[PDB]
């Protein structure tokens, strides 16, 4: 049985000293420090191409494989499906994989998140997304988050991508890039996920909370990258510059989705915009004219009522319209993303507020002194 | 949430206070801990009474603290022969404010009780505010895309 | 002698290893319950208990004068995570200082069967600071010791002093079982 080994021994499809270095390990019976002796040999540098490999699977991983961890057994067989590539056969290998890894729930977790990648692949959206509903129920059960978070979280963020809903993809690309260090990833990696997770935000559905985005750390790999224009748009839309948003139309119309979805997108900016208006005024001036929302938005007065409509029924904002004086009372916004020198500014009036409240404390004090108890 | 008012007794607060000095007349220490019994009234708590426990903890490291979690099961089988209606309802520590071994501590504590309460009971006589604090835990989701931690959601608390 | 003891036995992944019939977690399992007995009939007022040794300790059982619970205990321990050896040790002082019976003696027994990731500094320290409170630590060195056989000898060293075989460093070399080792072991006499 152990005979493929004795045969790589001398002569090899890999380094023969790696092999002799497994026999060691499988001799003294080191199962577990054989198991990251083969997470190393498995990402071969020199035959992870050849199907040689897949012949490891049968001939060495099989007969151990019942005193190996589950979600250390589980990603061994990733690579070893990643050689073969024939589809249906595939779905057969790593079900009768989640059949037997089936004490920890994280290997099924895994397993069901190849087998939905895989699913996306040959284009079996309608089944992608039951195996998503499941997976995503039986994650939401394990405590914490682990190494097989990030792989479902691509997998789904994938999905959605492919179905083309940009709220949910963004949303759970928000969730990968939370569970994983920017560090690892490759810059080229985090720019692109950077520059997908800034597209999905424009044409997300209801993904207003631009202030966090800009904040995000994936962002910061597109500073200098030629797609630096990106950022821009978001900041056009954090400040709601409709006028920002249109001179840059020059740049941003290149990318097809952006080309294709720039009614949403305006109106988006033009709700953003409303959001900045209320925001800038105090609360003694949040009362807007028909005609500052027209100018500002870039919108006709007689459109003016509808965009607060929208604002008004996403719960962007909050108030009433006074039609006959062609007015806006607005009294509540979204609570947005402040800088250090805002924050400064809402400390200032904090402190001007604990004056007036010790001053009315020591007046009542004072006055009501002698039947105080 | 599952709790909507905690209800403290003042044996509970005396109860406390007794074990923090009995144990800090041993002159080296920072907070002790102890488990809290009540029942369950709607979504109000009744903590009506407490029982200390053996509990220890490194000053530096955090991570490095002992519970005596068979103390816990037998004071408890103990207690509910006297009062069967006093079940668990979560811990206490005197501790001035959270520690950061705290979830822990009542992630311990949920296998005897599912929604434990953990009420912090400073002892010093605070002058403005009552000296319990309730919490409970709670899965914080959160909408910046970090993984979903464990946190400490308060819960008005009334003597 | 009239001691308490706490078994620091290893959870750890390479505890699935077949280096020790049939496996490392069934051969310290039989280890536990054989030093856990011989503590027993050692003196009846004896005090054991389990700490488990796995990526985040553990006390599985506090000090008890039974043996049947810890055993209990250790059949539904699987083998999960990486060793934590620095807070483990500590977490079982704590226990110790919080024993029944004070007059008690400090005993802890460690299952080392995974490489310690710790600087020097941290261990001597550590072994400093047990032997102020007069606490002896009885390391079995087995699993990985072609790599912790000099952190664990400057540990018991350290622990010792130079006077008085306070702490033992047994060194079981794998074979058929290391039970069978523990027998004529300094542990267990």
């Amino acid at each position: 049985v152990p005979g493929f080994l004795q045969q790589s021994q001398n002569s090899g499809p890999g380094q023969p000293a790696v092999w002799h270095r497994l026999e060691e390990l499988y001799t003294k019976k080191l199962w577990h420090q054989l198991t990251l002796q083969v997470l190393d040999f498995v990402q071969d540098p020199c035959f992870a191409q050849g199907d040689g490999l897949i012949k490891l699977y049968e001939n060495f991983i099989s007969e151990f494989e019942h005193r190996v961890n589950p979600l250390s057994l589980v990603e061994i067989i990733l690579h070893v499906v990643r050689q073969m590539t024939d589809p249906n056969v595939a779905l057969t290998f790593l079900e009768k994989t989640r059949e037997k890894v089936k004490s920890s729930d994280e290997a099924v977790i895994l397993c069901k998140t190849a087998i939905g990648a895989l699913k996306l692949n040959i284009g079996d959206l309608q089944v992608t997304k039951e195996t998503i509903e499941d997976v995503e129920e039986m994650l939401n059960n394990l405590p914490g988050v682990t190494s097989v978070h990030s792989r479902f979280y691509d997998l789904s963020s994938k999905y959605y991508q492919t179905i083309g809903n940009h709220a949910s993809y963004y949303k759970d690309a928000l969730r990968f890039l939370g569970c994983v260090d920017i560090k690892d990833l490759p810059v080229s990696e985090q720019q692109e996920r950077a520059f997908t997770l800034g597209l999905a935000g424009l044409l997300g559905e209801g993904v207003f909370n631009f202030g966090e985005l800009l904040m995000h750390p994936v962002l910061e790999s597109l500073r200098n990258t030629d797609r630096q224009w990106l950022i821009d748009t978001l900041y056009a839309f954090n400040s709601g510059n409709v006028e920002r948003f249109q001179t840059l139309k020059t740049a941003w119309g290149q990318q097809p989705d952006l080309a294709a979805n720039e009614a949403q997108l305006l109106r988006k900016i033009q709700l953003l915009c409303l959001m900045e208006m209320t925001f800038t005024r105090p609360a003694n001036h949040r009362q807007l004219t028909f005609e500052e929302i027209a100018k500002s938005a870039k919108i006709t007065v007689n459109e003016v009522e509808l965009l607060v409509m929208k604002a008004l029924s996403v719960g962007l904002v909050k108030g009433s319209i006074d039609e006959v004086d062609k007015r806006v009372h607005m009294t509540w916004v979204q609570p947005r993303v402040l800088d250090l020198q805002q924050i400064k500014g809402m400390k200032d009036r904090l402190e001007f507020w604990c004056t007036d409240v010790k001053s009315m404390e020591m007046l009542v004090e004072h006055q009501a002194h002698d039947i105080l108890t | 949430l599952a709790v909507q008012k905690v209800v403290v007794h003042p044996l509970v607060l005396l109860s406390v206070v007794d074990h923090f000095n009995r144990i800090g007349k041993v002159g080296n220490q920072k907070r002790v801990v102890g488990v809290l019994l009540g029942s369950w009234q709607k979504k109000v708590l009744d903590v009506s009474n407490s029982f200390a426990v053996p509990f220890d903890e490194d000053d530096k490291d955090d991570s490095v603290w002992f519970l005596d979690h068979d103390y816990l099961e037998n004071m408890y089988g103990m207690f509910k022969k006297v009062n069967a209606r006093e079940r668990i309802v979560g811990w206490y520590h005197t501790g001035p404010k959270l520690h950061k071994n705290d979830i822990a501590i009542n992630e311990l504590m949920k296998r005897y009780c599912p929604n434990s309460v953990l009420v912090i009971i400073d002892v010093k006589p605070k002058d403005l505010g009552l000296p319990t604090e309730a919490y409970i835990s709670v899965e914080e989701v959160h909408d910046d895309g970090t993984p979903t931690s464990k946190t400490f959601e308060h819960v008005t608390s009334e003597i | 002698v009239l001691e308490s003891t706490m078994v620091c036995v290893d959870n750890s992944e390479y505890m699935r290893n077949g280096d020790f019939l049939p496996t490392r977690l069934q051969a310290q399992q039989d280890a536990v319950n054989i030093v856990c007995h011989s503590k027993t009939r050692s003196n009846p007022e004896n005090n054991v208990g389990l700490i488990t040794l796995a990526n985040d300790c553990e006390v599985l059982t506090t000090l008890t004068p039974d043996t049947g619970r810890i055993l209990s205990k250790l059949h539904t321990v699987q083998p999960k995570g990486k060793i934590t050896f620095c807070t483990g040790i500590r977490v079982a002082h704590l226990a110790l200082k919080h024993r029944q019976g004070k007059n008690h003696k400090m005993r802890i027994i460690a299952f080392v069967g995974s490489p310690v990731e710790d600087n020097e500094k941290d261990l001597v320290k550590l072994a400093k600071r047990l032997k102020k409170e007069k606490v002896n630590v009885d390391i079995i060195n087995f699993g990985e010791e072609e790599v912790n056989t000099e952190k664990l000898t400057a540990f018991v060293n350290t622990l010792n002093g130079k006077d008085g075989t306070g702490s033992h460093l047994v060194t079981v070399p794998p074979g058929p079982s290391l039970a069978d080792a523990l027998i004529s072991s300094p542990i267990l006499a």
